[PDB]
């Protein structure tokens, strides 16, 4: 397995990153590499074994460092905005190719001038259209969750305490509104029916990473720390 | 070793991946007290039965075989600066830690108490630093003195970092009594692995700790 911490994290430009790679392959090689929406997947850097590292095709602002054959960690002595972007980690067997390597879950790593900026969601749900409802059998719940800032949320479904993902049609990707401010949808359908029992319980979750405790938010304000908001429904 | 020229030493702005001489140098190095070898693969190397964060296994490739069968049934004092990667020890297995030379006798070569060297260094063809090293054997290896060297030089005047170097060029000289002196660079060829610069201590040359001396020339 190859695992990545932190999974998300809000820099200032300026500001010391370090990005940790964890693995159990055993394997030799171990990579990291940043994706950037509608661009591909770079290589950064990577590394042959430990206590050894190589520039990959876009170093230029990080380092790298091997400490043993399980970890990798990518180090980012002065954030910028431009390096805002989703990282991935990777393991390779043999000679390292694509179908020899095996890819962490990704980071999502955002850069700005100041941390002020950063908000928790709204987060509403709203009932199926009236008409919908009778001579479309079918149910459909929309979820949506606006006002947040940066983009690193997570959208899913519960039906009677159960996570649901059948019948769920979410964005792709958080949507930007103004400059400071992202979207995201997401809907729900089921049998007109099932919408009908009252005994049917709908939940909507969201669950928002903003700052975290080693970061310091200027006292007197509340702190837009990790948020794990809810909307919910019962059948009418 | 005829001390160099200018144009024989190699240029730190030339290597790529520098930052390799650097985790060599800035970590901890091997060392083990009083051991004796358990395996072998060729016949110029020992493996040994020793630990540390990264191995279960230590190889260490001598200048050939005489050397080799000298300390293969000695008890040892082993003072290197390893790699793991291309550190083949085996078929399957691993785990497995490569340094060349090293090695020394245990036996009767250690110290009541420290003897500490000085290090001359030069930067641009003024000699104004001088700290000390330290060791604790009659008979120490060159690779102990200048992974000694270098870590302090690294740590405190930014020799390596996980990057590019301050100085161009750079290079440790070794003066030891009724001996002809020799030097190594500080810098490698532009393209390198770990294992093809770490040969300046396949030979296992050692000298004597209290009548020996140490100079370091570097330019920026
Ligand atoms: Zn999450
Ligand atoms: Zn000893
Ligand atoms: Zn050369």
């Amino acid at each position: 397995a190859v695992t990545q911490s932190p999974r998300n994290k809000v820099a200032v430009t300026g500001g010391k990153v370090t990005l940790s790679c964890q693995q159990t392959n055993n394997h030799n090689n171990m990579y990291w590499y940043r994706q950037d929406t509608g661009h591909g997947l770079r290589l950064i850097h990577y590394s042959y074994g430990a206590g050894s590292t190589e520039k990959g095709d876009i170093p230029d602002g990080y380092k790298a460092s091997r400490p043993s054959q399980e970890q990798f960690s990518l180090i980012l002595e002065l954030a910028t905005p431009s390096q805002t972007s989703v990282y991935f980690c990777a393991s390779g067997g043999g000679r390292g190719s694509y179908a020899e390597q095996f890819f962490g879950p990704g980071t999502r790593l955002t850069v700005l001038e100041d941390l002020r900026q950063v908000t928790p969601p709204k987060v509403s749900l709203f009932e199926p259209s009236k008409a919908e409802i009778a001579n479309k059998q079918k149910a459909t719940l929309v979820c949506l969750a606006r006002g947040f800032f940066p983009d690193h949320v997570e959208l899913s479904w519960w039906v009677n305490g159960k996570e649901v993902h059948s019948g769920v049609s979410t964005d792709p990707q958080a949507y930007k509104e103004s400059n400071y401010s992202y979207c995201l949808s997401s809907r729900l359908r089921v049998s007109a029916t099932f919408w009908h029992n009252p005994r049917n319980h709908f939940r909507c979750q969201v669950q928002f990473h903003g700052l975290s405790e080693e970061d310091k938010w200027p006292e007197g304000s509340p702190k837009p720390v990790t948020q794990n908001i809810s909307a919910e429904a019962w059948g009418r | 070793q005829q001390d160099p020229d200018p144009s024989q030493l190699h240029r730190s702005s030339l290597v790529k991946n520098l930052q390799n001489i650097y985790f060599l140098y800035e970590g901890d190095p091997v060392t083990h007290e009083n051991v004796k070898s358990v395996d072998q693969l060729l016949s110029h190397d020992l493996i040994y039965n020793v630990s540390g964060p990264n191995y279960d296994k230590l190889k260490t490739e001598l200048k050939n075989q005489e050397m080799a069968t000298l300390f293969k049934d000695k008890n040892v004092d082993i003072y290197g600066v390893e790699y793991y990667h291309l550190c083949y020890l085996s078929e399957n297995a691993e785990r497995s830690a490569c340094i060349y030379g090293g090695v020394t006798n245990h036996e009767g070569n250690h110290l009541e108490i420290p003897k500490k060297i000085v290090v001359k260094v030069s930067i641009d063809g003024i000699q104004s630093l001088s700290f000390d090293i330290e060791t604790n054997k009659k008979m120490v290896t060159a690779q102990e003195l200048d992974y000694k060297v270098r870590k302090y030089l690294t740590d405190n005047k930014q020799l390596y970092t996980n990057g590019p170097s301050k100085y161009e060029t750079g290079y440790i000289k070794f003066i030891p009594k009724n001996k002809e002196s020799f030097w190594f660079d500080f810098f490698p060829e532009p393209e390198f692995t770990q294992s093809k610069y770490l040969m300046i201590y396949k030979d296992n040359e050692t000298l004597d700790s209290n009548t020996s001396q140490i100079e370091v020339y570097l330019t920026t």
